[PDB]
This record gives C-alpha cells, structure tokens and sequence, in this order.
C-alpha cells in the first residue's frame, strides 16, 4: 500500500529553494535542504528536501525521483542519492518530501543525487551527534548489546502522527519567459499558466494572460517575469515566497514520526569486582565513556558520577547496609558489604 | 521547540506592515532592501522598495509527544506493597495493600493493617522533572517563565496543548544579499541541553 | 605468477555472513567484514570479507570479483570496489577473502564495492588509528623523512609466513528451495547437493536426497531448508554455523603477512639552538606532536619527556660532561656544556 | 575574454613532476601538487598543478583539460575533476597550472581528475584549516551575518598583481625511446626534438640529432635518454631538473592574487544584558567559539580576552564612566554604569 498518502503526492509539487553552499555557493536547489533533524539516536537523520521524490508525477513507484528542472517536474528513476556528512550516509527511506537516512556525527549534512549529466548536490550547516540511549557514550550503534527505549524514526509511510502545513506557492522567477518580440519584451506562459506582469514602464498592469507582448518596455531586466501556478501546493519552506492570495488548504502529514523504537544498543564490558574491608576496589576498562554511578543506601545517599572512558581502577566505601553499581546500561548492582575485618 | 517557519511575504515594490499574530512566539519582522534570487536571478523589479517580511513561530516537536521533559509539581501521596505472606499453614497471599493505618486488604483469608510509616522521606522532591525513565528532582522555573536557553524554553501544559510559553529569543535577521531565505537566530533548546549537560 | 596458492582459490568459496550495519542495519552480506586490523603503521588496514574476490571460480585474473548471490558465487569484475573509515580509503590489494587498503583513522570502518544494480555495501566498528613508528605524532605519512623500521602489510600472494584454519561450511539456510507442490511443501536441490530436512510435522527426518516433497507439513515455515553443500570450504568466521560433521582439511594461508618493512617516515623540523650557560634555550616548533626527550649522562640520569605540537621555547640544565637530545626520529644530538662564566 | 593570458597558454605545458603519495606511492602525476596556500579565509586553496588545463594545446576553452601522458599533451575535457581533502572540496575556478576550490579545513590536500581510463589523482600534505576573519572561530562560511574584509581569492583571471618565473623545463627521461636496432640500443625522437645522448660505454657523446642508433653499447639500461624539447616553457616547480644551459624568458603572471573581498561572515548570537550594581552579568550563549574581550574605559585599562565556545554567565565590574564589550565581531557595545546603591 504506497498508494495510501495521494494527499501529498497528486496534490504536492518537487519544491525549488536556494540551497546555502551548493557546491561552488548558493545556488537554487531543488533538494534544498531545511529541517536537519539529528534529534533522534539511532544514527538516523530526518531530511526535508524541497524535493518530492517518491511516485512519480502520476501513479508509480516510491523508488522513483521527480525533483524540479525547470519551471518542471522530472518524475524519473533515483539512481544515484547520496546524503552524506563527515562520512557518506546510509539511506533508510523516503517518502514525500522527506528523506531518512542513517548518518554518522557531523558538524554539517551534505546531500546530493546524480541526474545522470551533472552531480547537482545540496549542502548545509546543521549541528549533527549521535548519543545512544545509555550510560555509553558510543560513536556508533554496535550489532550487539542491551535493548533499551530509544527515540528514532520509522521506516514506513503510514503515518499520520502529525502533519504540517503545506499550502500554496507563491510566483517564482522565469526569465525564460520573456522573450522579444523583435523590438519589444514578449513573455509567454507555461500551459496557460497564471503570468502576473508589468514592467517599470507603464504598460499591463496585472498579467493573468497567455502570451502577452509589452508595448512600453523593452528590456528583459525591468520586467515581471512571474509564475502564478497553483495547480499543486508546496512545502512551507522559509525560502519560499508567500503566496500572498490566501492560506490555501493542503494540510499534510509527515511520514517519519519519531517513535520508541527500542534500538540494538549498547553495553559496556564487565567490572573486575575486587574485594577490599567495607570497600569496592574496582579495576575497569571500558570500551567507550561510561558514566559510572551509584548510590549508597543510607539516608546519606552519597553518590558518585564520572563518565570513564580511560581505563581506571576506583574505590567506593561501601557502607554496611549496601551500595549499587551501575556499570552503564548495563543492568544495576547491588553488594552487601558487612564487615571483614573480623 | 522546532522553528516551523511560515513562508516569507516578499512584496516587490513597497512596504508589507506585519502584525503580531498569536502563534506561540510569534516572531515577525518586516524588512526591506532586498533582491531575492529566486531561479530567474532575482524576480522583484525595484532594488530598495523589493520588501521582504519574515516570519517564524515556534512549534512543538514531533518529539514532544513522545521525547519530552515532564515538570510536576509534587505532593506526598500514599505508599503501597504486593506483600507476600506464605502464612502459617495457607502458604499463600501475594496480596496489594496500602500504608494508611486503617486499611485492610483481605485477600487470601488474613486481614492486615499496615503503616502508617513513620519514615515521611518523599525522595522526589516537591518539584520534579521527569523524562522517559530518567527522573530528575529539579527545581524547574516554571510554566509560562522559562528563559531561552535555560530549561523549558520551550512550555507545553500538555502535548495536544496548542497554547504555550516559548521563550526562545527567536530572532530574525534579514537574508543575505538578495536571496530568499530566512534567519532565524534562537537558542538550541533548553530541552536540547538538559540531555547532555543535564544532572543525574 | 598468480597461480601458486590454488590452496585457497579453488578450494575457498566466498563465504556470506551477518554483516552489521549493512546501510540500514544487520543483513547477510557476502562482504561481511571481520578482523579487522589496524594494529601497522602505514595508512594500512588489513580486512577480510566473507567474500573470497580474486581469480573467478575457475581460474583467472585475481583483478576480478567473485562474492556469493543466492547460493551461487558471482565472478565477475571489481569495478567499483569501496573500502572507507572517516575518508575513503585506498585499497592495496587483495588475494583470496582478504583486503589491504590504507586507510586514514576511523571510528569505524565501511566497506563496499559496487555490483551494479545496488551499491550493496558493508560496514563494522572497529577503533584506528596511525602513528608512524617514530617520536613523531604525525596523523598522516608524508612525502619525506627518515626511513625507520616499520610495521606494515606486504603488496604481495606469494606468503606462507602463517596459515588461518580453513575447513568446510556448515549448512545454511534457502528457503528458496522450500516451494509448494500444490499442497505440499516441496524441497529441491542446486545441483544434487545435499539437503537436510524435516518439519515440525513428522515426515523424512534427515534429508540426503534429491528433490523431494513432504507428505505431512504443508507450511513453508515449519522446515528445514538446509544447504550441506561443501564441495569448497570457508573461513572460520564468527559469524559461521559450524559443520558439525568434522573438522574437515583446508589448512590455508594468509597472504598480507605483517613484515618489517621501512616506512617512509616522520620527520620533525630542526631545533633552534641556543647558548647560554650550562643551558640550552630552545626556541623550538614543530609540525605534529613530537616526544622530545633527554637523557643527563651523569649517573644522574635525570631525563625528560614531552609530546610538544604547541611550539615551545624550553630550557635544559646541561652538566659538565653533556646532555643529549632527540628532536623527534630526528638523531639524537649531544652537547659539551663545560663553562661559559668565565 | 578568455583570449588575455596567451602568455602562459601558448607558451607554457602541462608540465609532470613527483606526486608524493600517488595513491599508492610515489608516482610522476602530471598534476603533482605544489604550493598549496591555505593562507586565505574563505574556504578557498589556491593550487598548483604541475598540469596546465585551461584552453586546449591550441586555442579554445578554458574549462577543457590538458595534461602531459606521455611526453605529448592531452587537451581534451575536464569531465571529473576532484579536488578534495578531509570532504572533498569545491572547484572555484582554473587558470593556466592553477586551481582555486573551496574546500574545508583538512590536514592534507588530495587532487585528481578521471581521465576515463584510470583514476590517476595526486594528494600531498599541507595543513590547512579556515578561520573567518571575526572573533568568531568558526568552521565553515555561514550563509548570514556581517561582511568585514576577509583575504580571499579572485574568481578571475584578467589578473597582473603578481608574476612567478617560469622558464624553460630541463630534459626529461623517456626510454621508449631506446628501442634496439636487433643488436644496438637505438634512439629516436620525437618530431626532430633535441636528444641527448651517450652511454656508459663510448659512443655519440653529446646527441643533438634525429634518430641515432648506438655503436657501443648495447643496454638500455646504461644510455642517456633525454629531450631537450624547450618548445614551451615550465612552472619552475622544486620537482623541476634545471635546463642547465640559461635562464630562458617566460614570466608569467598569477590569476588568483589574494585580494580584498569583505566574505559573507560571521556572527554571534547576541547575548542575555543582565543588570546589577556597576556589574554585568551576562547570560552567553554563542554558536562558536567566540573571542570577547573589552576595555574598562578608565586610564586603567582593565581588558578582558577569552575565547568562549561553551555557554557561560560571565561578570563584568563596569566602572562610573563606562565599558565596551565585543561580541565576537557583532559591533562593539558600549555602558553606562553609573550607581544603583541608592
């Protein structure tokens, strides 16, 4: 069932905004990239690209790829995505406009397909970490470990857990437009498209035309060059222009939910537990930093924190009611520590 | 929070006054002098009066329904138990009970009466803040209040709550040498730190 | 001579194994990556893949590709292959599971090569680093230096320096095999391999056979569809089902033998000396973190250690009968500090 | 007007020298790096080439490619270019031996083109990083922010401020050359270039000459294979043999002079004003480290320094008459504070 969330499909166009440091420097992307979301654990990342891949123009196949090339789609084949940060990422899913992919750590995210003539990739600044859930603090999930409640987001489509608003676009530029009519400016119009025009001389002062000349001016770069076509809404990206008409509706949802998955996780290597009189000596060699904690039983609780990263052997009075021991995720201890010095 | 930004106004030849609407923070802030390169080179046709009127809203996350802090405020309540007894002969009743000093629970065939404890220790504090498992005693600033930056930035009295206190110091500056876009400039949450500059 | 160690060739399969964090996360790669091995010097990572690239099956041209798809290899080009860490890396060479690339240090390392249709990649935990051998903390080898002697993976095949245990596969999984016979659940077999089954039910219990049906089950996911298909053995990964029947032979080599080779080295820039009275001020600035260390010849050893990268001007009580210095793997120096009081 | 700088173009080749760690080791790249300058602000390196790309051999097209295979040239498109270090890196624009590119920072530096063929790049060291000019120590050029003069490269190439000396290139070794006349080592030459020849036998001891054959000798391996073929001059690259017999004409300019751009730049969020008693606390909250710093306005001075990267509330005694305080390179405040005691 792919053919269940038409209300962004059919109704929502590959969005076109100016990407920040497109490769050389902003240009105007279509894969725009907004909304970095390195929130979740899991090394994912949830991506919004003003381009709606997934089905095409029409009917077919999540796996396909229409982003904007022109004043127009280009509902083709995916071929060749990359997201990527300080490493190359790991796709995991897109639908809509949005993307989720698996990332390392990285100070920015850079994203990019491949038309097949040009790379024609889009980059930005976004403060990117992935912190599992538990007392390690890994760079990276393991294939082994504890389960424990996580935040990440979801492979899947079906999804209505929230929604956003996406109504109309504003116009947008498209000097291709305006031509010459062999002395004067001629502008045209897509397929009948909405073409709000002027130029600084007087002359129409609207444009909701076909293909109009313009009988006072003259020059290309003093005119209106506008595209008034709302036949499909957008995304409300930042780098849009307001559609100043009216909030048309297009309310819709967001595919990748945050959700409690519980992720494969961490988990430290066992302490060396060493007796000592009313006392834990503790050699331990982590693989990672481990915040250590515990809690002395009395009233007095008298705990302890340290992330160890460094192999360290420590010291913990115990008392004699007892102590815990909590050796990252690893599930928490418990030690009687009655006396022993007889 | 998450800066959910509505589309820019651009007006290409004269002033869009902005007016403070209710959204949460809303933070508005017309400006002028721009050029916006927007796929054609730029597209308003003057170069002073082109108009541009930012405006941002902050937003709960997707993650607040589910990653969230939890203040409360907190009260003493009443202690509870499963006691097992394998009693006497019976054997048997692993039974909940409570720890005011006149409630029985007869479950099994024995009817007991338990507390009340003399040991008042709430160890939750009065204010509390809670967080998936994580609880933290901590003395949050309160609803409506919180500074950005500092803790409950951003603050929900629920999740379905539309209504909130977003004191995030969202600011809007103007884009950049005629380009659409939108500067939002905020702190990182309160709720972003306090995950990793938290207590235990 | 590429043909001197059919040892492995003809008698190694690429085997297939749980690869970890297979893009999205645990699949069955071929290029299941195991032992991993940044324990040299020169940029070099030795790695095995589960998958045994090289000559084809038959006989030609270690330049070419042969992992497993299904149950069956897949010999054919190297085109696109892909070893990576936090940059990508360069490959060396490989003969018969085993890789060598240099590498840059990595968290991780991130395997992966390209069959065409899919990029069908691979990727592990595994802590590098590079110190070249020397006083000098480089991050990197340069282009010129001293040479000193180094810890390193050879280019070559011809290597008998040690030899890995070698013997069969256990059985796997293909519940490919395991189709319906209308109303049965119908078992076949790859070329009159041997195919261990039963259901849940009580039908045919162990299963040396041809193509067979099943008289009782009727469920695909109640049966044993097994491959006892060791007409070539495999390496003994972790991440292999043991052949219960035996230790089999195939006793196999290692190629990429660590050998004493002469790194092209560090090399850190000339101190600044300076004269004073029994004391040698140096002004001092380096490239990289370089451990300058003394010894004072008096029986008084007296030495000093210190990684310096920050550049320092430091100081050093020289005795009367001398002191000796060691600007990094640059030679140690030596110094007559008699009088200089008058 | 691409047609400006037949200077270098008509004149110079695409000279080949020494790539330090040529994938694998040390090749001769024709793109052999020299003279990395990671000394400007905005992201951007200017580099050498020993490879001259820009118009062909002949006339046309700055963005075609022509680098030396064989001794001949190879003027034909760029298609593949990558320049890269840490991340690859962003073209900027070529001239003559020279590329500018965006890059981040990166503890080396790593070249290379497709040729279609082979990969055949060329990497080297050079530490490099970016600060923006601003008390703002960032990473990477942001998209907002104040401008303020950064040193930066010129996109350009209509460009005189600076020239470098390229003179003649020495000979070069080229043993396709010695071929055998079935039982004598025979010399030819390129198109009537000038062939400087002997071995260590005796035979023709200077070599000025079309194609000679060998009287004595009959090695390869023991003749004099060189061409003189100073047609077209060289970048006097360290990598360079010296044509021993004049300093030939050939100055010739540099296009990417460091010029004065003001770069799109940095700024600090603006801080939390606190006031107390003659005192600023100060609630800060930077994106970077930033470095603030003040001046108590009294003839004593009283100034502050300190990089802040991590969020801090700081103190400041302000006097009667005033302080100033510098967020990062937001525009200096100014205070009074005058009593509040009552």
């Amino acid at each position: 069932d792919l053919d269940t969330h038409f209300t962004q499909y059919k109704l929502a166009r590959p969005y076109i905004a100016d990407c920040p440091n497109c490769g050389h420097s902003r240009c105007d992307s279509p894969i725009a990239i907004e909304e970095v979301r390195g929130d979740a654990h899991a090394g994912v990342i949830r991506i919004q690209t003003s381009a709606m891949f997934g089905l095409k123009t029409d009917g077919v196949d999540l796996a396909y790829m229409s982003f904007m090339n022109g004043k127009t789609q280009k509902s083709i084949k995916i071929d060749n995505l990359h997201v990527r940060t300080s490493a190359p990422c790991s796709l995991v899913s897109h639908h809509g406009y949005y993307i989720l992919a698996q990332c390392p750590p990285g100070d920015t995210v850079t994203v990019g397909f491949h038309d097949g003539p040009n790379r024609h990739t889009c980059t930005v600044a976004h403060k990117v970490e992935f912190r599992p859930v538990g007392r390690e603090k890994y760079r990276h999930p393991p294939e082994h470990g504890v389960e424990l409640p996580c935040n990440r987001y979801t492979h899947k489509r079906a999804d209505q857990g929230h929604y956003v608003e996406m109504h109309q676009p504003g116009l947008v530029a498209d000097h291709s437009l305006l031509s010459i009519h062999s002395a004067k400016v001629k502008i045209t119009v897509p397929s009948g498209a909405q073409v709000k025009y002027y130029c600084k001389c007087p002359d129409v002062r609207e444009g909701i035309t076909s293909s109009d000349h313009t009988t006072t001016c003259t020059d290309v770069k003093q005119c209106r060059a506008y595209l008034i076509d709302n036949k499909k809404w957008v995304y409300n990206s930042g780098r849009l222009p307001r559609g100043e008409g009216d909030t048309f509706k297009g309310k819709l949802h967001v595919p990748f939910v945050p959700v409690k998955a519980k992720c494969i996780a961490t988990l430290a290597p066992e302490p060396l537990v060493e007796h000592k009189h009313r006392t834990l000596i503790l050699h331990l060699h982590p693989d990672h930093p481990t915040l250590l904690t515990t809690r002395s039983l009395g009233s007095d609780a008298n705990p302890t924190r340290q992330w160890i990263e460094r192999p360290t052997t420590v010291n913990f009075t115990v008392t004699g009611e007892g102590l815990e021991y909590t050796w990252g995720n690893h599930p928490p201890k418990r030690v009687w520590a009655q006396e022993s010095g007889e | 929070y998450k800066t959910k930004v509505p589309s820019p106004v651009v007006k290409c030849c004269g002033a869009t006054q902005c007016t403070s609407k209710p959204h949460p923070d809303y933070q508005c802030q017309v400006f002028t002098g721009v050029y916006p390169f927007m796929w054609g080179g730029a597209y308003c046709f003057c170069d002073t009066e082109n108009t541009q009127m930012s405006e941002a809203y902050v937003e709960r996350s997707e993650e607040c329904s589910i990653d969230h802090a939890k203040a409360y405020k907190v009260h003493t309540g009443t202690v509870q138990a499963m006691v097992n007894i394998t009693y006497g002969s019976v054997s048997w009743r692993s039974a909940d009970v409570y720890v005011n000093g006149e409630t029985p629970a007869k479950i099994g065939d024995a009817k007991l009466i338990i507390g009340p404890l003399s040991s008042a220790w709430s160890p939750f504090d009065n204010k509390v803040v809670v967080y998936g498992h994580e609880v933290y005693n901590y003395d949050f600033p309160e609803y409506g209040t919180g500074k950005a930056g500092s803790f409950g930035d951003l603050q929900s009295r629920t999740s379905t709550s539309n209504d909130l206190y977003a004191n995030t110091n969202l600011k809007l500056q103007r884009p950049q040498a005629g380009i659409v876009h939108t500067p939002f400039t905020q702190a990182p949450s309160g709720f972003e730190r306090w995950k990793r500059d938290k207590g235990a």
